């Protein structure tokens, strides 16, 4: 179907369930990748990679930097995708 | 002043007009060394063994006879190496190497045995 | 002459000598020693930014044409800042010709591949990386060529034991040949022979 | 001074990190193959936290010239695996299978030998 950032949302939430790094109760969508969930900068590596799979296109590393939660995950995807809704 | 067959060296196209080509390559190298400082010893040598090489070239014309006095085997061979000249002195043009050692080496660097 | 004294050859040892001023005066700006030897070989010393020029005007001037590179090797001096000296042998069949042209480098300093100038080169430079762990920067290929995949060090260093850390051997349980630290069932021997007498007094030292 | 050197590839630690990361998403993306393609007995799992533990061992590394170091022969690591150079004994020679474990602490090694 048509993508929403609902839907994006829960997709990017549903990857992140995933990882069994994250505990999901401390999961929220504007949690800190190092901060608030604890992982370091391998394991936000991995994650990139896991939105790859998901979302089914290239994040390069300079892009990949900045999305340390998963808000902007979802922007990301959204701004890449031209989902304005 | 036959046409030879073949060099010999395989690779190496027989040249039929010698003389002319290396004239030009020659006059050629001489345009480029102008562009380097006067001063320089690469001028100053290759300007001389090119004007050395010039000048047989402009008094002999038969290609047997050349080939005794420039001692740089076949006339091919010549034109090669009159080639590669021009060619090394385009790039030390970009590479300067007459400006001064660019750093000196540690104090025992050259120093054997240790 | 005497018959157990080998020759020498002053003609030589001259020519050797004015040709390597010829390359000090073009090249200043990276020759930073000339050197003949008693049995007539031509050294020159250069700085390691120096590596392409110097060899491509050997190879290409037209009172050098050093068209072959006969060898390529790396030396490893550990007293030295920069322990690793870089070789070049080259030949001339034009004016039946050897000379030698050595540069430095550490361990985390690139030098240049000298690819571009002699083809040969190829297979010396990854011997050397292989070897001494010496990188070359621009190399269309560099990667290990004489030791086991995956080997860890680079065994020609003076500092990596002769016998290794690992070895071989097929285990059944796994059912493959498995590495395993060194283990020696006779120790090499360590002689020590050097005489504690001077030999040479033409090489002595300051103190 | 003597600390002006010349580089590998890396101008600076930042510069440096992000090579690092590109190897490592590389190995990462491979690990998949390299179980199916040598048929090894380790899980993706076994394979991917093989490659974390080894760059963690370098995690302290400030000089980006040996970082640089670090990333290239990794990368000659990684192909000498993907274009099955090597065999799988030496993909398995990262788990030391065959090795017992080495006591640690000091009355086990003082039970055993002299060695500190």
């Amino acid at each position: 179907p048509p993508l929403t950032l609902e839907g994006i949302k829960d997709r990017v939430l549903y990857v992140l369930k995933l990882y069994d790094k994250i505990d999901p109760e401390k999961l929220s969508v504007n949690s800190h990748f190092m901060k608030d969930l604890g992982l370091d900068s391998l394991d936000q590596v991995e994650i990139i990679m896991a939105m790859e799979d998901e979302f089914g296109f290239e994040i390069p590393d300079i892009d990949a930097e900045k999305l340390m939660c998963p808000q902007e995950i979802v922007d990301y995807i959204a701004d890449k995708k031209d989902v304005y809704e | 002043g036959l046409l030879k067959k073949t060099t010999g060296l395989v690779g190496l196209a027989v040249c039929e007009t010698p003389h002319e080509r290396l004239k030009i390559l020659y006059t050629k190298i001489l345009d480029v060394l102008g562009h380097i400082p006067k001063n320089a010893a690469y001028r100053k040598y290759t300007e001389q063994i090119t004007n050395e090489k010039l000048s047989m070239v402009k008094a002999e014309p038969d290609v047997k006879k050349l080939e005794e006095r420039l001692q740089g085997g076949q006339i091919e061979e010549v034109i090669l190496q009159a080639e590669n000249e021009l060619s090394l002195a385009r790039k030390m043009i970009q590479w300067k190497p007459w400006e001064p050692l660019v750093e000196e080496p540690p104090a025992s660097q050259w120093k054997w045995p240790i | 002459t005497r018959p157990t004294v080998r020759p020498r050859n002053d003609v030589a040892h001259k020519q050797l000598s004015a040709f390597g001023e010829y390359v000090a005066e073009i090249l200043p700006k990276y020759v930073q020693q000339v050197q003949v030897s008693c049995f007539n070989e031509l050294e020159i010393c250069i700085h390691p930014d120096g590596v392409i020029p110097v060899l491509t005007f050997l190879r290409d001037h037209s009172n050098a044409q050093f068209k072959s590179l006969a060898d390529l090797t790396a030396v490893d001096i550990p007293t030295r800042q920069n322990r690793f000296e870089i070789v070049y042998n080259l030949l001339s069949l034009r004016f039946n010709s050897r000379i030698r042209v050595k540069t430095y480098t550490d361990e985390l300093t690139p030098i240049e591949s000298s690819v571009p100038v002699y083809k040969a080169a190829n297979w010396y430079e990854r011997e050397i990386w292989d070897m001494f762990g010496v990188f070359f920067a621009n190399h269309p290929d560099l990667r290990r060529i004489l030791t086991d995949y995956g080997f860890e060090g680079h065994p020609f260093r003076k500092d990596f034991p002769l016998s290794g850390y690992v070895e071989l051997r097929y285990d059944d349980e796994v059912k493959r040949v498995v590495a395993e630290p060194v283990e020696l069932a006779q120790e090499f021997r360590k002689f020590d022979l050097n005489s504690p007498w001077e030999a040479f007094p033409a090489y002595r030292q300051p103190p | 001074a003597s600390t002006s050197v010349k580089p590998i590839f890396s101008r600076d630690m930042n510069e440096a990190k992000r090579r690092v990361r590109e190897l490592y998403r590389a190995w990462y993306r491979e690990v998949p193959n390299t179980v199916h393609l040598f048929q090894l007995d380790i899980s993706v799992k076994q394979g991917r936290d093989k490659v974390r533990e080894m760059f963690k061992k370098n995690a302290h590394i400030t000089d980006p010239r040996v970082v640089d170091l670090l990333v290239i022969k990794g990368k000659m690591e990684l192909e000498e695996t993907i274009k099955v150079w090597k065999q799988r004994t030496h993909v398995m020679r990262f788990f030391h299978e065959t090795e017992a474990p080495r006591p640690k602490d000091f009355l086990s090694k003082f039970y055993v030998g002299h060695d500190p």
